[PDB]
């Protein structure tokens, strides 16, 4: 009586149940694991807070309306302030982590709409100015708020044009990245497990984000007659196999 | 025959002949069998 | 001193030849490799992942909406969409498949075309997708369409339908840039019965459509893509 | 290898063509799941789509130019093209760029070919025979200020001397800092509020400097340098969506404003053929 | 006559290639080698010998005094010295380590920083040395400093203290010429308790400081040093 | 609720030492279960014994 | 393959792979053990 459909994920002191899942994706078919010695470089023993950092943090909720263009969060940024995960983050020189991402959106059998939930490794954004204008730090570190693709261009911020993925590629091809759809008629959640993907064994958690999670409405939300025209979307994310190394004074970052 | 000492100096590599699209085409956690229902 | 003779071609530089060269950095030790998920070995590995087709091309500036094929409730007998199968041009051209095919001169193989339905769960519909092999015109009505490769799709719990365009061909390779002799057919879709919405519901519903290549597929003779060009060198 | 097996009529409870794309998988459906097929063999291996093959041919990555002329009274050799450089990078030209950016991280050895041809746009009695000197100034090395400096001595710097009209060739090991070259980098050098963004901060592997060894003749001679790059021993990870809009800068993803629709509009209906 | 083809690169002179050549002096017999103590095989052998760092760089012309770090009796909580760790520049630059690092483009590894105390034998002191890994600012007070790599040094019979800056890094190599992304941290030193001089004694005492590389160390991609240049050829 | 409705609730247990949570952000950092209302009508949350002292007084 | 008769005409030598810093780092007459007191 197991269905692909019902699932439970327990991680730390927190549990999620979905009764309307559509399997789960594990990026590149690899599950998060700690850093092996053969791959290690820094000689420091690392710190593995385990259950105090590897639990589920639910970010603040978004509201899908008929005019929504899509939202974008960066990792580990989105979690920069969650509990002890965040403290560890500002206090060590280097850290490394994988995540379980669970995006939630329920409706009824009269609604229609379909969101794309995708994880993009190394999502370098484009400046809407063109040329070689850079995208300032603050703009690519929105924190739990994430970036709202239907917000206005700002100065020093990225471009927010959806059919170009914020980088000069077409929305249609985002499907080459680990992703899952939430089609109100099928699905009510999306779950993706992200292994740590980098060109170095461990890195800085503040100067470099290693994935952007993106939720994009593709088939517009259509509510039943005289229904309220909107649904909330909630994102809950859990660091998994986290390791921190090179402890010290506590980083100070712009803004 | 390599005439040179360093590995960078050798010619192109030879075909992976690796080929396994499943990391890209089927990264699902619970295995899906073709023919069985997608969602049970 | 050993006697030699040099042949025609001596001193030429062929950008495609593969030989040994002296290393400028004798004895240098590269950084160790660490493990990174995701290694690609063949472009054939990636063109099997499906991506969305902007089938609804009828707009005037690129929009999320050209990925949506609309469906109308209560129409009978009528046609949902049509396209030829020049995978290197037209709707296909910006898709990952289209985009890679363009790096090669010839392609052969089967294509997989699937449609995922997004209408309310309490609605229902039966569509027919038809592949018309080279030699006939794009079908003009379902009767015409239904006499070639087709699948009656019944919209249900299982949200997507995967149609295969089996390789139908005299010549074993076709050119990726559209060519007549080498042309592959048409793909059309019609209401088999009709879309029906539940009460309290209204308007258009949309289908999303994807394209990817079957394991069947072959691409050969690499060349340059018409999809990218430039007028002055870029700088930092 | 069979490309298609033989398959006949089906009337089952087992439907391989109905799936749920919401899952993120591309189910491996074949012609034989939905029509009746006959056996056929592949006759093909997929040799020429190997990434080593795809990135393994020489591509032009840079065209520069230097001239041989009397430096007498020139206050700025660099500025007179008495010698030029090219702060090494493979993002300049877009032909090879788009190909590379199909992946996120890439690792390979480079084979460089350098073709140099001379031009004599204004009245010369003859064509002189010049010898070019290409030296790679690793970052943190004395940068040539003049055209006959002490730097050109390059006693520790790998340098090659070849004739104009001729070609120079060699290869370089993968000199990346990390385990692989970052095709993209969503980060900064440090936690600053004005520091640049991208890879242009990661890809700082000095520059190459060219110059003509020969002194000056009575006429002036323009020498134009073309650098070709061939990847050998390629390794690529994490495929990405191909580049759709035009490029504007080395190292940023930025596209131009008021660009044009990249998807071709139908001449007709959705229903059109 | 055997048929050949010449490739691109024929006739080039690459200063780094390694091939055979005819000897100009056929049959000549070199002088026998005799034994000489001191043979060097690797530059890695010598950068492990420690040499003095002109830490006290604050003078205006080079002097023996910039090797001396002064210490004041009776100060509490305060800071003895500070420096970043750009081994290819600044204080490090003229040291043997600094001087060799400059012949290479990349370095990786642990550094050994030691301090030898020279104050009267009847005095006493407790100092803290702190290494701050990349990512934070140079510490501004001991509290800040003590939260990173540190050693409380107790001045005793044993005159020197050897602090190691363990390799703390994401990227496995850093550039020797100072670079941000690639930067290595800061090194600071503060009074832990304070220097105390015996009676009949007065003034400043000094610490000498050395730097050498751990056996850990790697240097790669040789290049030319910014530390030497010239304007005309020398003559006899 | 009617069978054709849907809802997702979070239940949170806050162990001794902090105040009753004032908003979900605060609540979600302690023991919690996201409940998805479905066919299966009930959700069972456990308040695991979190305690220094091994017994508590009932009054 | 050497094509030439004299030894000077052969290519570069091959890595010492000798490496022993102790003549430079520890030329002390009585052996010092790390961990034992420097001066007894
Ligand atoms: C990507 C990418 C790849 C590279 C190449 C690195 C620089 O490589 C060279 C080296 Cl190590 C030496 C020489 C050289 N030595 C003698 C003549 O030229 C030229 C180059 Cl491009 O830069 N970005």
């Amino acid at each position: 009586g197991y269905s692909d459909r019902v699932q439970q994920i327990t991680l730390g002191n927190s549990t999620i149940t979905t009764q309307e899942a559509a399997n789960a994706v594990v990026c590149y078919a690899e599950w998060p694991e700690y850093l092996p010695d053969v791959d290690a470089s820094d000689v420091n023993k690392t710190s593995k807070p385990d259950t105090s950092v590897c639990r589920f943090y639910t970010l603040d909720s978004k509201t899908w309306t008929t005019g929504s263009k899509g939202w974008c969060w960066k990792l580990p940024d989105a979690l920069k302030d969650m509990g002890v995960f965040g403290q560890n983050m500002f206090f060590h020189s280097l850290g490394r982590s994988g995540y379980t991402v669970h995006v939630q959106c329920n409706a009824t059998k009269f609604h229609s709409g379909c969101l794309l939930v995708v994880v993009i490794p190394e999502h370098q954004l484009a400046s809407h100015e063109g040329g070689n204008v850079s995208v300032k730090y603050t703009f690519t570190h929105p924190g739990e708020r994430g970036i709202d693709l239907s917000s206005a261009n700002e100065v020093g911020g990225p471009v927010k044009d959806v059919v170009y993925n914020m980088n000069g590629t077409l929305l249609g091809n985002l499907l080459i990245f680990p992703h899952q759809f939430i089609n109100l008629r099928t699905n009510n959640t999306a779950t993706i497990v992200i292994p740590y993907i980098n060109s170095v064994p461990i890195d800085s958690m503040t100067r470099h984000n290693n994935v952007s999670l993106m939720v994009i409405p593709i088939a517009p939300l259509t509510v039943p007659t005289g229904a309220t025209p909107s649904l909330p979307i909630t994102v809950t994310i859990a660091p998994m196999c986290t390791e921190f190394s090179g402890i010290r004074s506590k980083s100070i970052v712009p803004q | 025959i390599n005439y040179y000492k360093d590995a960078a100096s050798t010619s192109s590599a030879g075909q992976s002949l690796s080929m396994d699209p499943s990391k890209f085409t089927e990264p699902v956690k619970d295995l899906m069998l073709k023919g069985a229902p997608a969602l049970n | 001193g050993l006697p030699t003779t040099t042949l025609p071609g001596s001193g030429q530089f062929l950008t495609t030849d593969d030989r040994q060269s002296p290393s400028a950095l004798p004895n240098y030790e590269p950084t160790p490799r660490i493990h990174i998920p995701g290694k690609v070995h063949n472009l054939l590995e990636i063109i099997q992942v499906d991506t969305l087709i902007p089938m609804n091309n009828t707009h005037t500036k690129d929009e999320v909406n050209s990925y949506l094929i609309p469906l109308n409730a209560n129409r009978q007998n009528e046609q949902v969409f049509g396209t030829n199968l020049f995978i290197g041009d037209g709707v296909f051209k910006t898709t990952l498949l289209g985009e890679i095919v363009q790096y090669y001169t010839h392609w052969s193989g089967s294509l997989r075309f699937s449609l995922m339905y997004t209408g309310p769960a309490l609605s229902s519909a039966k569509l027919i997708l038809a592949y018309t092999p080279p030699g006939a015109r794009g079908p003009q009505d379902r009767r015409e369409a239904m006499l070639g490769t087709h699948v009656v799709w019944d919209i249900g719990l299982q949200s997507t339908i995967v149609m295969t365009i089996p390789w139908t061909s005299g010549v074993q390779f076709r050119y990726t840039d559209p060519d007549t002799y080498t042309s592959a057919g048409f793909l059309s879709c019609w209401y088999q019965t009709s879309l029906i919405l539940p009460p309290e519901t209204t308007g258009q519903v949309y289908l999303l459509s994807f394209i990817s290549a079957c394991p069947d597929f072959k691409l050969r003779l690499m060349k340059d893509t018409q999809t990218i060009s430039q007028t002055v060198a870029l700088t930092e | 290898t069979v490309a298609s097996i033989s398959s006949g009529p089906k009337h089952t409870q087992k439907v391989p063509i109905l799936t749920a794309n919401e899952t993120g998988a591309t189910m491996p459906v074949l012609p034989s799941d939905s029509i009746e097929t006959r056996t056929t063999y592949m006759h093909f291996n997929g040799s020429e789509t190997d990434v080593e093959c795809f990135l393994g041919r020489a591509a032009c990555v840079h065209v520069t130019e230097i001239q041989n002329k009397d430096a007498t009274g020139i206050d700025n050799h660099r500025e007179a093209k008495l010698f030029n450089d090219w702060k090494i990078n493979l993002s300049s030209l877009v032909q090879l760029r788009k190909k590379l950016e199909l992946f996120t991280y890439v690792r390979f050895d480079s084979e460089y070919t350098i073709l140099a041809t001379a031009s004599q746009p204004d009245s010369a009695n003859y064509s002189s025979n010049l010898v070019v000197q290409a030296m790679y100034v690793p970052p943190g090395a004395p940068n040539p200020k003049e055209w006959d400096d002490y730097t050109w001595q390059s006693a520790s710097n790998p340098s090659v001397f070849f004739k104009v009209g001729d070609t120079s060739r060699f290869s370089v090991p993968y000199v990346g800092l990390a385990s692989a070259y970052n095709c993209f980098y969503d980060g900064y050098s440090h936690d600053d509020a004005e520091t640049q963004y991208g890879i242009t901060v990661l890809n700082h592997m000095g520059s190459m400097a060219f110059r003509i060894v020969n002194e000056h003749d009575e006429h002036k001679t323009l020498v134009k340098i073309r650098v070709y790059h061939r990847a050998k021993h390629v390794e690529a990870w994490i495929p990405r969506a191909p580049r759709a809009l035009p490029y504007t800068s080395i190292g940023r993803t930025n596209y131009p404003k008021n660009t044009e629709p990249v998807i071709k509009k139908r001449k007709g209906d959705i229903k059109s053929y």
